[PDB]
DNA sequence: ATGGCGCCCGAACAGGGAC
DNA sequence: GTCCCTGTTCGGGCGCCA
């Protein structure tokens, strides 16, 4: 029941690179803290025991170590396959407790979201349901706000939004999110606008439409 | 080597409860060292401990589940079991199983593991998929690149899939995870093509929900 | 009245048999009394007629000079006991009042005729066996045996013992929350219980002890502030030993010297630290066991202290589990240590002192070790367990003292105090030779039978030197000859000698002893800045060695 | 109920009056222990009581193992040992087995129990009692006698012999690739099996020790944290085999090579082809102790030949069955402890060292108590027999804590001595 | 009357070192 | 073959307890 807390949640590296993780206890665990790492298809595999110890078949640039409550977790010269989320865990007092893990993404040159909006069709509002999604596809890095403010900058109650993981194609993300109106508000309302804050350049990307057709 | 692989019922009414299954085979749960451990992966979360089977029959669970939670192991037939009662929304996650062995003195890791189950938890049953094409509308096709879209709004059991011009789209598409709308699933997904092509050749955006054995194609 | 116990039964030692001693004849006031005895004790059942077969016979000796309803017309069996086999006393020791604990209510009991009470092995009797000189009037005199525990036999001590015990056994099963401390024929008893509730089982109990034969007289310790037990006095929150008279007049006999030695060894239970030492130097020596002893002097000043402390009223407190124990050390005279064991600083238990040279070469930490070490076995018998330790020395000097020792040495859980004369090493050898200092090739030697030697050296720069000596041996010289080269040397030097035995007795890291010649060494190194020391084999004639042999002896020494 | 087996005879040595050591001191948890330990052993009848009749006594002590049974009786009865008699039945009965030391891993069992199954001999029992005694003295001592077979008397295991080996016939029999050894109150099961495998076996014969003539083990204990039952275990495949004892350099000053002559000296007593007048004429002058360097080329050609001398195993080993064994331990720096065994002077049968305790456990006689234990299980495994310790400590220190440390069933004969830098040389070897 | 215990001096004794 | 030291057990007085 030792309160495991790995510091850095997601950091960036490149190939080549060179990346130490942090994970801390609660109390001297005497080295009994092992590494697993999970890759994104969902596979969990054993990397390290004790904090120090190479597991049959993990790699040299796998090197472990730590001391007291202190410790980490270093790979030499990261490799297209290392990017994963790799877990910290304990064993010295039973409640075996897992600190949250540490992301290890691609960094690319970052890159404004390409902001498309879709409007509402009467496919679907003739069923009282008047869907908007405003995707905002490829962008570096996932940082990213977005705002659905209709006539009055209200976010609108009804805000639904998830975004993509990393493509292992241009390193980038992707989130979408769709605002949820009844037809009665959709009549109600005027225009829909999209807004999009990135480290472009300091610009609100804001993408809009207007029409209230049912 | 070595190898576990888990299974249990997929699916199950809040309140009510399950048992999942670990079936392993390289080792025994009759060995000095060896073990066998449920794992838990709540969804977006970590990594969470649920309870450790030990050889000598000695069983412990988190502090938190054993209430609700007691594990078991046909050791005859390589198999150890995880049982939770009265199961509510949170639970719904990935569990998986590991083989833990006191490799020797001072080393106790889990060694192998094996992608786990998804077990949902949801009062909602089997609903197809409301599919809407997102047309640019409004404002009309402008750069010489184009962003279509479809959404998939209102499907249940969360595995459903979705393609692009019967596969022969792949280039530049995105698919958004679902979100629990109103205990359905809302997914959608849109793609990116050079100016010319859709406005000439039609692109279309298929629809798969095996659980309601619904294929449905959307053009435009 | 005679107890239904089951008898243990008991043999005379393989090898002799019954004690036959003859029966001199009594004052004839003295033999009528005898009389009144046997009699008496016969019409009751402690003693029995026995028939004209038993050869066997102990004296007896009257004198009922006494209070009265007391008097004397014992037995003197000296020479039973030295035929009677050996028993194990089934003893570990006396209780303490510190062990005891705080109850709400207490008693004392005690029980009459005790040894008078329980049975002696029927067949073991016919030893017992006595005469009673008749008055010149009846040629033949009257014949008895004791059919109880006669006094004065090695035998009744530990039987009465375990009788007691047997005969408590079943009582204390059937009610553990009476706490009953057996000592002889002293039954002190506790219990958490309102006087009511405890007055009940107190009867109850006497009821059964009665029963089996141990009467309870009403000389019950009623008054519940004060207990007179084992000595000491028991009060609801304190305990204390008012009888510390002493003599002060008398304390010039070597044979008193002894008493009030012994008198304050005692008296240190609760009054602190007191070196006895003082006195007991005088009782050292003295040989002729009644003329007196000059050396009071010195004690007009020493046990003057000792006085003023017996005088201060002291007293300590019972013990209780919740709490701790604790005991701390003090540093008086040169080999006279003190610790008290506490639990609430003020709040003292027992209080005690250490003085003793293991060997004939100690040092400052090694008597500590010896004390603490000490303490430990009494503490783990007064309440069963390791109090902890205030250790007047500093962490480091611990450290370095114990890790160059080679040899294991050790000390329960300790922390740091600091307050009396500091417990340190005071020199230190060096590890290696230190360069740009001196180095004395050492050596001494003698014959067994010349009674004289000689003790001197050599230094790497040709200086020489050579010292006969009287009354010395082979192993003598070697060690003075350190000596010589000490007083000798430098700011720094690089002692070498071949006498391990000399290299040794120093390695220890001496501070004291009673051997001038060490003591001297050791004071000497103490100023000494840089000191170090090596070894080497002398018929192998190494270095220097080779030279300093032919130097002590051109073949012989002279 | 014990069994309607025969009272062997059994007698002591002519003019040897039995033990009667006197009890030392307990700790309030040992005596609780000691206590509810013995009273059952009251009323199952393997035990009774007795008063100061007897003279006789010997020591009594719990020490608490580690294991799912609980707290283990021990009787110190060393000098009963040694007062009874030539015991033939041992004689034969308990022949060592070479191949025992030569083995993956070997097993401890305390099979103590089985000893109770039998009876004692009805005129010799007063030769067994022991003497529970109590915090602050509340009430006298409270002597037991025993009835049966005692545990840890030489007697016992050799009149057992019999019993003990019909019952470990099946075992045996059915896999007779291990070899079992009987030592006082322990088995001995070694094989060149896989951990695993090793300790599976294990547990069969435990089984079957149960099945016939109820002859119940202590049960270990397994744990997470710090694993110490995977050391359980003893791999004597790997047993430290003595050979580190050396010296080497470049510029060497008076000092060093007068040190390393003066070894060398004393050596000659373990190796014979050994040249010491070499150095000595190296350093035949009253010169500087310390900043002197006689760097010497011709000393060096048979410096480095000493070595080729003492280059490997020393040409004496011999064990001799009638002779005693002899254990010297000394405290060569921190932590590590030294230690060799032999049955007659600088002709040492075997060597070796008690290193550093993986755990924060710091206690000088900890470590000391350890190393002899562990000692003792080696001189056990190989020749059979507990040599006599010449322990590096004060007869006062030892006897006030060797008990709080001390886990094994069986104890050996100790005495206590100092070292000269001879031994504490680093070059062991006694 | 014997029996326990600690204390604080002598005497006696046996055993590594060694001529 | 005998001394050296030297580190312990008794005797032995004592005080204290029943």
């Amino acid at each position: 029941d030792i309160q495991m807390t790995q510091t850095t949640s997601s950091l960036s590296a490149s190939l080549g690179d060179r990346v130490t993780i942090s994970c801390s206890a609660s109390q001297d665990i005497s080295s009994y803290l092992n590494w697993y790492q999970q890759k994104p298809e969902g596979t969990v595999k054993l990397l390290i025991y004790y904090t120090s110890s190479l597991h049959s078949g993990v790699p040299s640039a796998f090197s472990g170590s730590g001391s007291g409550t202190d410790y980490s977790l270093t790979i030499s010269n990261l490799e297209p396959e290392d990017f994963a989320t790799y877990y910290c865990q304990q064993y010295s007092k039973f409640p075996w407790t897992f600190g949250g893990g540490t992301k290890l993404e691609i960094k690319r040159a970052d890159a404004a979201p390409t902001v498309s909006i879709f409007p509402p069709s009467s496919e679907q509002l003739t069923s009282g349901g008047a869907s908007v999604v405003c995707f905002l596809n490829n962008f570096y890095p996932k940082d990213i706000n977005v705002a659905w403010a209709i006539d009055g900058s209200a976010a609108a109650n009804g805000v639904l939004n998830s975004w993509t993981d990393q493509d292992s194609k241009d390193s980038t993300y992707s989130m979408s999110s769709t605002l949820t109106l009844t037809a009665d508000e959709y009549e109600a309302a005027n225009s829909y606008t999209c807004a999009a804050t990135h480290k472009t350049s300091t610009s609100p990307i804001v993408k809009s439409f207007n029409a209230n057709e049912c | 080597q070595i190898t576990l692989k888990e299974s249990g019922p997929g699916i199950v009414q809040p309140s009510q409860p399950f048992r999942l299954t670990c079936t392993f085979s390289g080792f025994s749960l009759s060995t000095s060292g060896i073990g066998v451990t449920w794992i838990r992966q709540p969804s977006g979360k970590g990594l969470e401990w649920l309870a450790t089977i030990w050889w000598d029959d000695d069983n412990r669970y988190n502090p938190s589940l054993k209430s609700r939670l007691t594990v078991s192991k046909d050791t005859s037939n390589n198999q150890a079991f995880l049982n939770m009662m009265t199961v509510e929304t949170a639970d719904t996650a990935i569990y998986y199983c590991a083989q833990s062995a006191i490799t020797s003195v001072t080393d106790s890791a889990m060694d192998h593991w094996g992608q786990g189950t998804s077990v949902t938890v949801s009062s909602a049953a089997t609903t197809p998929p409301s599919v809407y094409p997102l047309a640019p509308g409004s404002a009309a096709q402008t750069n010489s690149m184009v962003t279509l879209g479809c959404l998939v709004k209102g499907y249940f059991p969360e595995p459903v899939t979705v393609t692009w011009n019967s596969g022969s789209l792949s280039s530049g598409v995105h698919t958004f995870p679902a979100v629990l709308q109103s205990d359905l699933y809302t997914l959608s997904s849109s793609v990116t093509v050079p100016s010319s092509t859709w406005p000439s050749e039609t692109v279309t955006c298929n629809v798969a929900h095996p659980a309601s054995s619904t294929k449905v194609d959307k053009k435009i | 009245p005679i107890s239904p116990i089951e008898t243990v039964p008991v043999k005379l030692k393989p090898g002799m048999d019954g004690p036959k001693v003859k029966q001199w004849p009594l004052t004839e006031e003295k033999i009528k009394a005898l009389v009144e005895i046997c009699t008496e004790m016969e019409k009751e059942g402690k003693i029995s007629k026995i028939g004209p077969e038993n050869p066997y016979n102990t004296p007896v000796f009257a004198i009922k000079k006494k209070d009265s309803t007391k008097w004397r017309k014992l037995v003197d069996f000296r020479e039973l006991n030295k035929r009677t086999q050996d028993f194990w006393e089934v003893q570990l020791g006396i209780p303490h009042p510190a062990g005891l604990k705080k109850k709400k209510s207490v008693t004392v009991l005690d029980v009459g005729d005790a040894y008078f009470s329980v049975p002696l092995d029927e067949d073991f009797r016919k030893y017992t066996a006595f005469t009673i000189p008749s008055i010149n009037n009846e040629t033949p005199g009257i014949r008895y045996q004791y059919n109880v525990l006669p006094q004065g036999w090695k035998g009744s001590p530990a039987i009465f013992q375990s009788s007691m015990t047997k005969i408590l056994e079943p009582f204390k099963k059937q009610n553990p929350d009476i706490v009953i401390y057996q000592y002889m024929d002293d039954l002190y008893v506790g219990s958490d219980l309102e006087i009511g509730q405890h007055r009940t089982k107190i009867e109850e109990l006497r009821q059964h002890l009665l029963r089996w034969g141990l009467t309870t007289p009403d000389k019950k310790h009623q008054k519940e502030p004060p207990f007179l037990w084992m000595g000491y006095e028991l009060h609801p929150d304190k305990w204390t030993v008012q009888p510390i008279v002493l003599p002060e007049k008398d304390s010039w006999t070597v044979n008193d010297i002894q008493k009030l030695v012994g008198k304050l060894n005692w008296a240190s239970q609760i009054y602190p630290g007191i070196k006895v030492r003082q006195l007991s130097k005088l009782l050292r020596g003295t040989k002729a066991l009644t003329e007196v002893i000059p050396l009071t002097e010195e004690a007009e000043l020493e046990l003057a202290e000792n006085r003023e402390i017996l005088k201060e009223p002291v007293h300590g407190v019972y013990y209780d589990p919740s709490k701790d124990l604790i005991a701390e050390i003090q540093k008086q005279g040169q080999g006279q240590w003190t610790y008290q064991i506490y639990q609430e600083p003020f709040k003292n238990l027992k209080t005690g002192k250490y003085a003793r040279m293991r060997g004939a070469h100690t040092n400052d930490v090694k008597q500590l070790t010896e004390a603490v070490q000490k303490i430990t076995t009494e503490s783990i018998v007064i309440w069963g367990k390791t109090p902890k330790f205030k250790l007047p020395i500093q962490k480091e000097t611990w450290e370095t003292w114990w890790t160059e020792y080679w040899q294991a040495t050790w000390i329960p859980e300790w922390e740091f105090v600091n307050t009396p004369p500091l417990v340190k090493l005071w020199y230190q050898l060096e590890k290696e030779p230190i360069v740009g200092a001196e180095t004395f090739y050492v050596d001494g030697a003698a014959n067994r039978e010349t009674k004289l030697g000689k003790a001197g050296y050599v230094t790497n720069k040709g200086r020489q030197k050579v010292v006969p000596l009287t009354n010395t041996t082979n192993q003598k010289t070697e060690l003075q000859a350190i000596y010589l080269a000490l007083q000798d040397s430098g700011l720094e030097v690089n002692i070498v000698t071949d006498s391990q035995y000399a290299l040794g007795i120093i390695q220890a890291q001496p501070d004291k002893s009673e051997s001038e010649l060490v003591n001297q060494i050791i004071e000497q190194l103490i100023k000494k800045e840089k000191v170090y020391l090596a070894w080497v084999p002398a018929h192998k004639g190494i270095g220097g060695n080779e030279q300093v042999d032919k130097l002590v002896s051109a073949g012989i020494r002279k | 109920p014990i069994s309607p087996i025969e009272t062997v005879p059994v007698k002591l040595k002519p003019g040897m009056d039995g033990p009667k050591v006197k009890q030392w001191p307990l700790t309030e948890e040992k005596i609780k222990a000691l206590v509810e330990i013995c009273t059952e052993m009251e009323k199952e009848g393997k035990i009774s009581k007795i008063g100061p009749e007897n003279p006789y006594n010997t020591p009594v002590f719990a020490i608490k193992k580690k294991d799912s049974t609980k707290w283990r009786k021990l009787v110190d009865f060393r000098e009963l040992n040694k007062r009874t008699q030539d015991f033939w039945e041992v004689q034969l009965g308990i022949p060592h087995p070479a191949g025992l030391k030569k083995k993956k891993s070997v097993t401890v069992l305390d099979v103590g129990d089985a000893y109770f199954s039998v009876p004692l001999d009805e005129d010799f029992r007063k030769y067994t009692a022991f003497t529970i005694p109590s915090i602050n003295n509340e009430t006298p001592g409270i002597r037991y006698q025993y009835n049966v077979l005692p545990q840890g008397w030489k007697g016992s295991p050799a009149i057992f012999q019999s019993s003990m080996t019909k019952i470990l016939e099946p075992f045996k029999k059915q896999n007779p690739d291990i070899v079992i050894y009987q030592y006082m109150d322990d088995l001995y099961v070694g094989s060149d099996l896989e951990i695993g495998q090793h300790r599976t076996k294990i547990e069969e014969l435990r089984q079957h020790l149960l099945r016939w003539g109820l002859t119940t083990p202590d049960k270990k204990h397994q744990k997470e944290p710090p694993f110490l039952w995977m050391g359980y275990e003893l791999h004597p495949d790997k047993w430290t085999v003595q050979p580190i004892v050396l010296p080497e350099k470049d510029s060497w000053t008076v000092n060093d090579i007068q040190k390393l002559v003066g070894k060398l000296n004393w050596a000659s007593q373990i190796y014979p082809g050994i040249k010491v007048r070499q150095l000595s004429k190296l350093l035949r002058g009253t010169k500087a102790l310390t900043e002197v360097i006689p760097l010497t080329e011709e000393a060096e050609l048979e410096l480095a030949e000493n070595r080729e001398i003492l280059k490997e195993p020393v040409h004496g080993v011999y064990y001799d069955p009638s002779k005693d064994l002899i254990a010297e331990i000394q405290k060569q720096g921190q932590g590590q402890w030294t230690y060799q065994i032999y049955q007659e002077p600088f002709k040492n049968l075997k060597t070796g060292k008690y290193a550093r305790m993986r755990g924060a456990h710091t206690n000088d006689v900890k470590q000391l108590t350890e190393a002899v234990q562990k000692i003792t299980t080696e001189s056990i495994v190989i020749w059979g027999k507990t040599p006599k310790f010449k322990l590096p400590i004060q007869k006062e220190t030892w006897e006030t804590w060797w008990t709080e440390y001390w886990q094994a069933t069986w104890i050996p004969e100790w005495e206590f001595v100092n070292t000269p830098p001879l031994v504490k040389l680093w070059y062991q070897l006694e």
